[PDB]
């Protein structure tokens, strides 16, 4: 079909042009909620402490790269460290950093994971992926956070974003490297 | 393809439009919010159209280059005074974007408004069509025309420093001038009008 | 909705698993694709 | 007596991609109102249909006349996201991340030369297993093709189709696949009034039956 | 057979803000009633919304006309519970235990001079990122305001709002903080018979619509 | 607006004189029993005995500070005893001091920690967190207690108010320390 | 009430669980807040 371009209405089309039918389609994985809705490891905690904040996912993971696809976003949390270690503690966003926990929410570990569950604690509507705020480009706030955990040992620390939510679609860029070739190419899994 | 925009006593009437790209949104409904108290106010005054020269679009400039308007900008008329008198600050943007070239000359900009945008690489430019835009094609059209609403994480800004929205124009084919009776280069000129604007928090302007 | 399905149920209460969300007083893509124009611009022949 | 219940092995490791809920620890939170917020997207392909992304031909997103060859090839490549062409794109971005797809895809292309200069094209839909591929636009009118002149309208979209032995086709290339399992799409240009170049740029969206399956965290080195 | 059950990992550790119940061990008692009994309070907002309590002026829960400096203002503070006025009131005090609040706060004047002696106050809430604060009434009545003379009634009741960007503000103040992000109130002597002091005692007490949310020991030192 | 602030009676007003709203406000957060219905740490076992005072509550923390926010109350408690011991046991209020509990409830530690609940056993009606008798002031009875606990081993000895009820208001101070600043400020949780 | 919330329940009976409360034969704060004057001594004018 020709169409006027300019203007950028969109413009989706069949095969019926060519004779073509249309098959069912079932996009339940390219699902924005459901694909957030899995653990990912952002890392190790420090003095046995970690700020939980989302833009530590590992921008290349699939979590990472899809909350990164949007600039604003909202969800619920769950945490899970997993180490040799006896307890997690946590504290909401705006609470004065601490020297020890005691009597905020503590958690203690069962056979070598601790993992619980969480509320969105901002006191934003939404939290964002980017803020233009005072950093004139030319060709991140403290209060975007969930809060901070305190352990007893260093732990990997896993997110799982919860009834999430994401607006104003931001690019997704492929990150495998051509090198020189033309087509891609890996080693797909097969039979041996 | 005439029509006319107008906002106060201010207006503008193109020939070659080419329709309004609505942005994540097909209208600004403000819905007041505990941030104000039931404070603020809407200043109808200020919602008119103002003018900037972006660029002049030439032969040189390759595929990539890009010029960049962040919003709010400096504005020496209501909409400036606003600022001065008013802590907290609200509005969409009516943006039209120009680029007047003859049907003899040749390319393409890509006119687009950003959220957020601290920066660019550019592979990301080869996406920056997920973003509300138009195109300036000159065999087809002289005017482009994006109506964007107030977006962000605050129900209101803090007077400026942040820039929500930042337009962005950028060559996706050069500029040509192969038939003899073009223009050697093109003007591009923004049209701006704030809209719904709604400020709280009001202090001393002066001294 | 997400990625959990107990066909079961939840044991704590919603006050307690979740944060509660308010109003003052919607899915802009879908629309978006929705409109997407997939005829034909001009005469069609045979 | 209470009752008697068994503990199974293999069953209650730590799960990433596990169906439950964690246990809740901070009760009575209540949030602000994100009403109407703009914007908002559900699954990744209705931005994906809609938004469509450009295209790489070493360096830029437009396809051209060219200078010395009498080559009418504007560009031919495999129909595949690994290609070096689709690199750029939202739909090779969100591929990498599943394992199989099914499904059409558009090609968008915008003309972009002056209200003088004059040309027509055609693209065409290479089967796998085609063997010289088509060099010219006689040759390449046996496939599935479209032809399309200038005029008014700038923009031309082509729908490439769906041909497999298989409902589903990978997303990822085996390091031994010498063709195109998928086959190839060729653009040509029968001809053009003005050999000074009039650049069409590019574009890739999904079809209205695009479909991915699989998630996948591909990550790394 | 017996019920398959599946023990998870990261689940059933103490925890010491759990939703659940301990096991019992001592039944049957029967407490004395408490029928009748006087003073009950439910929610501290309550107690906190009918009794003001004192502001601190450099040891004494006054502000005064003074001696020497033709310095129109009586006190002009941040709009914080940090700040050092607020002290030793109920409201800061509660508020060590909250990261965020919300909504209005009511400060009281009473005038304390003697019946000869007339005054005339006023009360501005300057926002935030206003330049030089406002010294003199003048510049001050560009802000919201409230001017009140003195008369039979010895008290006056101001509503300190709420504007801010977000929904909630921060009950604490970040090390790298070098202005009241929710602004001052400006609290100034417009004019007074009598250059011997008119005691005002100023009160604090939370508004109708005010609110503490995320509860936290932020125990220690 | 003005007022006879002499009679004390309350006055409590909204923006409205201003031209103002009123935002809708949720005081889930500032219920006393909800508040108080938490784990306090209290401190560590003596001779593997403590008597369970809540006036052992740290003064400095949530609930330590709250229930001297009130001069009469009542409630029914729960305890766990965290440490590597085997066995906490109880005796109630007006029993007298033993040598060893045995035959008086007890209960067998799980995984490091011993939690179970108590019901208020005084005999007055309610109990208070302050009592001027025979104190004379110039410008706490045998009674007040839940009971006495007898462990295996040392332990850390944690308290849980259950169906709190506060009488009859009392202060609560400010504790950090301005030092000679007008403003107090801390560093606030951020992301790094 | 308080800071439990179990969707389903409690296993033990109450007799075990809590202490019975007793009578003979409320929210003062809650009633002293509610009748605080929050109107406007004198007329108002414009």
């Amino acid at each position: 079909t020709t169409s006027a371009g300019e203007g950028a209405d969109p413009v989706t089309t069949d095969a019926s042009a060519h004779g073509g039918d249309t098959r069912t389609t079932r996009r339940a994985h390219t699902d924005v909620t459901f694909l957030l809705d899995r653990f990912t490891l952002v890392g190790k905690t420090n003095d046995n402490k970690l700020v939980l904040d989302l833009l530590s996912t590992k921008e290349k993971s699939l979590v990472g790269a899809l909350l990164r696809a949007a600039t604003y976003y909202f969800s619920d949390l769950e945490v899970a460290c997993v180490g040799t270690n006896a307890w997690v503690g946590w504290t909401p966003n705006g609470s004065p950093v601490l020297t020890e926990v005691g009597d905020n929410p503590v958690v203690f570990s069962r056979r070598g994971t601790t993992r619980f569950a969480l509320p969105y604690t901002a006191p934003h509507r939404v939290l964002a992926t980017v803020y233009n705020g005072d950093c004139k480009y030319k060709p991140i706030p403290t209060t975007f956070n969930y809060g901070m955990i305190y352990t007893q040992a260093e732990v990997d620390v896993y997110l799982r974003m919860k009834r999430a939510e994401l607006y104003c679609p931001r690019p997704v860029l492929t990150h495998y490297d051509h090198n020189g070739r033309d087509r891609y190419k890996t080693t797909l899994v097969k039979p041996a | 393809r005439i029509v006319t925009t107008s906002h106060g006593t201010t207006t503008s009437t193109t020939q070659s439009s080419v329709g309004v790209t609505y942005g994540y949104a097909l209208t600004d409904k403000f819905l007041p919010g505990p941030n104000t108290n039931g404070l603020e106010t809407r200043v109808e005054q200020a919602e008119r159209f103002f003018k900037h020269k972006l660029f002049d679009w030439t032969l040189d400039q390759q595929f990539g280059t890009t010029y960049v308007l962040e919003l709010p900008t400096d504005h020496k008329g209501i909409y400036g005074q606003l600022v001065d008198s008013h802590a907290y600050i609200r509005n969409g943007w009516d943006v039209q974007v120009s680029a007047t070239a003859t049907q003899f000359n040749g390319g393409c900009l890509l006119v687009a408004m950003v959220p957020e945008l601290c920066k660019l690489d550019d592979r990301e430019k080869y996406q920056l069509t997920l973003f509300p835009h138009q195109f300036l094609n000159p065999r087809t059209n002289t005017t482009a025309h994006i109506q964007v609403p107030y977006l962000g994480v605050d129900r209101h800004d803090q007077g400026t420093r942040h820039k929500a929205w930042t337009l962005v124009v950028m060559v996706l084919a050069p500029y040509t001038n192969d038939q003899t009776i073009g223009s050697t280069k093109a003007e591009v000129y923004v049209n701006i009008a704030p809209t719904n604007v709604y400020v709280a928090g009001e202090k001393p302007v002066k001294q | 909705s997400g990625n959990t399905g107990s066909i079961i149920n939840n044991y704590y209460m919603q006050q307690y698993q979740n944060s509660m969300d308010t109003q003052l007083g919607n899915d802009w893509f879908s629309k978006l694709a929705q409109s997407a124009f997939s005829g034909l611009v001009g005469a069609l022949l045979a | 007596g209470i009752l008697p219940v068994a503990v199974s092995d293999g069953y209650g490791g730590f799960q990433n991609t596990d169906p439950k809920t964690s246990d809740p620890v901070y009760g009575h939170v209540y949030n602000p109102a994100r009403t109407l917020y703009p914007g908002r997207f559900t699954n990744l392909l209705d931005v994906a249909e809609a938004c469509p992304t450009l295209l790489d031909f070493n360096g830029v997103p437009y396809v051209q006349t060219q200078s010395n060859s009498g080559s009418k090839v504007l560009a031919c490549f495999d129909l595949a996201f690994g290609h070096k062409n689709m690199k750029n794109t939202y739909m090779s971005g969100l591929a990498q991340y599943f394992a199989q797809y099914s499904g059409t895809l558009n090609l968008h292309f915008m003309y972009t030369g002056p209200t003088n200069n004059k040309a027509k094209y055609m693209v065409a839909y290479i089967p796998p297993g085609t063997h010289p591929l088509p060099e010219t636009p006689e040759m390449a009118s046996h496939c599935y093709h479209a032809e399309w002149d200038t005029g008014l309208n700038s923009t031309f979209t082509f729908t490439v189709p769906y041909f497999s032995a298989a409902d589903y086709a990978y997303t990822y290339a085996d390091e031994p696949e010498q063709a195109s399992v998928q086959g190839w799409v060729g653009v040509y240009q029968i001809t053009d009034t003005h050999e000074k170049d009039g650049a069409v740029i590019v574009t890739v969206s999904a079809g209205p039956d695009f479909e991915f399956r699989m998630p996948i965290s591909p990550s790394r080195q």
